[PDB]
Order: C-alpha cells, then structure tokens, then sequence
C-alpha cells in the first residue's frame, strides 16, 4: 500500500552491519536538500511565518528550521 | 508487486540465511562465565630444549 | 532506490480525478498515528522539549505539534 | 522489482490510456471563443401546428 511504516524505527542494534545502513544519511538528506532545491518561495514563506512567530531570535530561527524540515514530508 | 518498497521499508533488520529447516542467525550476543579452574598446564615438567 | 520524490509535490489540477486520490488524506494521518502509538513516551519528551521553549503558551503549543509531526517522519 | 514504489510515488499524476501508437488522454482543458455569426433559426416562417 502507501504508508508501509519504516523500520529505522525499531533497529536492531548489534556489532554486525544492519540490512540497508550504508544509505541512511543521504537518504534524509538528500529527499530535504532536493525538495528545497525544487521550490525556494517556500524557503521565503517559511522565513516569513516563523519571523512573525516567537519573541527572541532563538526561538525565530528554530520556527525556521522546523518549519523546513516539516514541509519537505508533509509529515 | 510494492517489494521494492519492502526492501527499503526493512532499514535496520538483521541479514540472516537459512539451512533446511533451520535458520542460522549470524549476528548476535551471548553472556557466559567460565569455570577455569579445571585447567592444567601440560609444559610443566618439561625439559627446555 | 530509498528516496523516490512523491509527484503529490506538483499535483496536476484538473477535474477529473488523479492516480490516487482516495489515499492522501488517511495516508499522511494513519503515518502518524501508529507511529505515535506504538511510542508513547516521545509524547512525554516532547511536551517537556516544548514547555522549555517559548514564551508564551500559544507558542509551545505550537512547538508540541510542530515536533509531533517532525518525529514520525524523521524528517 | 521496484515497481510497487513507483507506483506509489505516482500519487497525484493524471491517468492515461493508449492505443497503437497513439494515447488519449483523460483530463485537460481548452479556451474556444465561439464565432456565433453565421447561425441560423430553421423553425422560424413555420405555422403553428
């Protein structure tokens, strides 16, 4: 079907090498970095919303980064 | 067929093969204390070359 | 290969329906529930990672969801 | 094989259907102004029955 959960979640842990490691990395990576290289308004909306959220700078730049890591998965 | 999915739905699951109708699992932890106490030593009483 | 961009990203409008429209909806919402049903305590890690960030409560509300949905995917 | 992942990754793409060498699609759109200066009324001039 479609969702089929991902079993990174329960990895089991042991001096061998698991079924698919070598490709986790870029895995994440890579699906965010090409979503953003796709569509940059979103990047400047995502700049906008967080701005006119949260008080301190801190709490700006997190909205911003959460806001960009969110998008990409629709998660 | 969706397999392709299967083969990157498992990230994290151990490699194991199977003999017959037994499965060898070649990853793995085991705790044993060792009894050395009924252990000798053959060179003793031995000549040095 | 692992990352396969969805083409929901660029969804063709149209009137007539598209390859598989029935699914979006309880797709993304049945992710996320089970993820976060069969691990309760990041609820618990989360609310505490939220209640120490932002001022006000409207904002760790915010910060609870926003980290609700960006752990189930690992995004 | 792949090809379940494809397919689901195919989410939000129109359908279409083929035969030979040509495809029909299934959804699209069009924008014809209708040059209404050239019709007719074939009833009018008769009598009532």
């Amino acid at each position: 079907a479609v969702t089929l959960p991902s079993h990174s979640t329960r990895k089991l842990q042991t001096r061998s090498q698991t079924w698919l490691e070598s490709r986790e990395y870029t895995k994440h990576l890579i699906r965010v970095e090409n979503w953003i290289f796709r569509n940059p308004g979103f990047a400047l909306a995502a700049a906008a919303i967080a701005w006119l959220l949260g008080s301190s700078t801190s709490q700006k730049v997190i909205y911003l980064v959460m806001i960009l890591l969110i998008a990409p998965a629709y998660s | 067929s969706q397999e392709g999915a299967v083969h990157t739905a498992l990230a994290g699951a151990l490699e194991a093969e199977m003999d017959g109708a037994k499965g060898r699992l070649s990853s793995g932890h085991l705790k044993c204390r060792l009894k050395m106490d009924k252990l000798r030593l053959k060179g003793v009483s031995y000549s040095l070359c």
